[PDB]
């Protein structure tokens, strides 16, 4: 329900293909996205386990 | 890699793919058991993927080594990102072929225009999402720090250089963080960061490798 939560997901400047999971209100579910490695936002997990019971609802 | 070429099967001999279940950042070798890579790719449970030309396909020169220490600098700001430098041990000792090969460090800095090559199976789209199968490269050529600052207001340190073309269309992008940046032979640079990839005015931003070479020794001889 935060709202970072609503936020679109943030790769950041690094050049990584690191593959995060970000809560998408839109769709209602955790989605993958290709974080760079730095500055993440709030809105980046590791897992769809941990996205859903942060953002799960929002 | 954006804008760059086909490299060829094995012509970047040490050149490395760290794996954490999928491709998601390069590095270089430096010696038989020790990887040179950015502090922002460290991950727990990497394999080390060396003499890899197709990352999804075994070709027959593989050698996957699973790493035994990740060692980041010290003084890593993940803030401002200076000092994105990072060691690996692997935790066998690879094999050394023709296919298969360490990359010399630095004994001095390089200066604005040396041209350097720059590899990886990043991103190969400024403006999309286009990830390769067999390795890309990219010639470009060194920028003044004067260029570099003006590029980057406030955000280039010391331990930081600017490798591109103005014009965009040419760089490093999503992918290649950690992978090598060789100039005459030796290793001058990491791929670090940028603002987007391949954008005008925005080169890409790479650690300044002759910064740390005392550090890479010592700390290689003390592991
Ligand atoms: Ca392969």
């Amino acid at each position: 329900r935060p709202d970072f939560c609503l936020e679109p997901p943030y790769t950041g400047p690094c050049k990584a293909r690191i593959i995060r999971y970000f809560y998408n209100a839109k769709a209602g579910l955790c989605q993958t996205f290709v974080y760079g490695g730095c500055r993440a936002k709030r809105n980046n997990f590791k897992s769809a386990e941990d996205c859903m019971r942060t953002c799960g609802g929002a | 890699i954006v804008g760059g070429y086909t490299c060829g099967a094995n012509t970047v001999p040490y050149q490395v793919s760290l794996n954490s279940g999928y491709h998601f950042c390069g590095g270089s070798l430096i010696n038989s058991q020790w990887v040179v890579s950015a502090a922002h790719c460290y991950k727990s449970g990497i394999q080390v993927r060396l003499g890899e030309d197709n990352i999804n396909v075994v070709e027959g020169n593989e050698q996957f080594i699973s790493a035994s220490k990740s060692i980041v600098h010290p003084s890593y700001n993940s803030n401002t990102l200076n000092n994105d430098i990072m060691l690996i041990k692997l935790k066998s000792a690879a094999s050394l072929n023709s296919r298969v090969a360490s990359i010399s460090l630095p004994t001095s800095c390089a200066s604005a225009g040396t041209q350097c090559l720059i590899s990886g199976w990043g991103n190969t789209k400024s403006s999309g999402t286009s990830y390769p199968d067999v390795l890309k490269c990219l010639k470009a050529p060194i920028l003044s720090d004067s260029s570099c600052k003006s590029a980057y207001p406030g955000q280039i340190t010391s331990n930081m250089f600017c490798a591109g073309y103005l014009e965009g269309g040419k760089d490093s992008c999503q992918g290649d963080s950690g992978g090598p940046v060789v100039c005459s032979g030796k290793l001058q640079g990491i791929v670090s960061w940028g603002s987007g990839c391949a954008q005008k005015n925005k080169p890409g931003v790479y650690t300044k490798v002759c910064n740390y070479v005392s550090w890479i020794k010592q700390t290689i001889a003390s592991n």
